[PDB]
């Protein structure tokens, strides 16, 4: 998920 | 720690938000776009062939993409966000970003209209109204709720605290450890409280106040998402941004 993406910067 | 958590919470709000309370009142105190053709004078600076309300449309939700960006370093930076398991970080967010985003979208509102494109831009709120429908019928809850927001009066150090308690909100649905995330929030929430004491001192119940205003904006956001599957279902060249239709999908 993007949100995802996001969090794992 | 506590003692320096609003000072921490402030600090990574100055950070992380490209536009703040007291940035948007200097220059509200910029294009002024009310009319298609200001809009078009406006689009020819700022814009790198779709109807009207269609890119201001998307104008709107690259703003919002942009926003749920700084909203996540942001709650990055709330001390125990990062401990949470990150099923639990996305939960908080996805509940979270548009009632923050409305809650911070007040600062850039006035009576007439609100501030757009990092600044350069002032759109009127006739315009928006005038507009046909459904586009039209979008900003009206917007601009009421940050009407009754604004006379809160409310400054930049206000408002980081109350969006880290709108984000670390224990009540989401699919929540696993909700009884950590309210002890965070509960946190929050107490310098929440110790902070209006001491910058608000001639409103004693400033604090209930704000207690209502995120259950109001629980609602604008519910009703808003409404908005958001009209369009997506009959409105062919509005095109959903797949970062924000991941975050209203089953919300
Ligand atoms: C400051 C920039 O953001 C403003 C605030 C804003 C936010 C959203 C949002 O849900 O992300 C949004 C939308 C969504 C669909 C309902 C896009 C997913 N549409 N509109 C909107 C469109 C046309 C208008 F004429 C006025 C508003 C919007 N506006």
């Amino acid at each position: 998920s993007l949100l995802k993406k996001l969090l794992l910067a | 720690d506590l003692k320096s958590l609003a000072k921490r919470i402030y600090e990574a709000y100055l950070k992380n938000f490209n536009m703040n309370k007291v940035k948007a009142r200097v220059i509200l105190s910029p294009f002024v776009i009310h009319d298609m053709e200001t809009l078009c004078m406006a689009e020819k600076t700022l814009v790198a062939n779709k109807e009207a309300e269609v890119r201001i449309f998307h104008c709107c939700q690259c703003t919002s993409v942009e926003t749920v960006t700084e909203l996540t370093e942001f709650a990055k930076a709330i001390p125990g966000f990062a401990n949470l398991d990150l099923n639990d970080q996305v939960t908080l967010l996805k509940y979270g970003v548009y009632e923050a985003i409305f809650a911070m979208l007040s600062s850039v509102m006035n009576k007439d209209g609100m501030l757009v494109a990092y600044g350069n831009g002032f759109i009127t709120r006739e315009f928006l109204k005038s507009l046909r429908k459904p586009f039209c019928d979008i900003m009206e809850p917007k601009f009421d709720f940050a009407m009754k927001f604004n006379a809160l009066e409310l400054d930049d150090s206000d408002i980081s605290l109350f969006v880290a308690a709108i984000i670390c909100c224990g009540d989401r649905p699919g929540l696993l450890n909700v009884g950590h995330i309210e002890k965070m929030q509960e946190g929050i929430v107490h310098v929440l409280r110790l902070h209006l004491q001491s910058n608000h001192p001639d409103d004693i119940f400033l604090f209930p106040k704000l207690l209502q205003k995120m259950a109001d904006l629980r609602q604008l956001v519910t009703e808003h998402a409404q908005l958001v599957q009209i369009i997506k279902k009959t409105e062919s060249d509005a095109a959903l941004h797949p970062l924000l239709q991941e975050i209203y999908r089953d919300m």
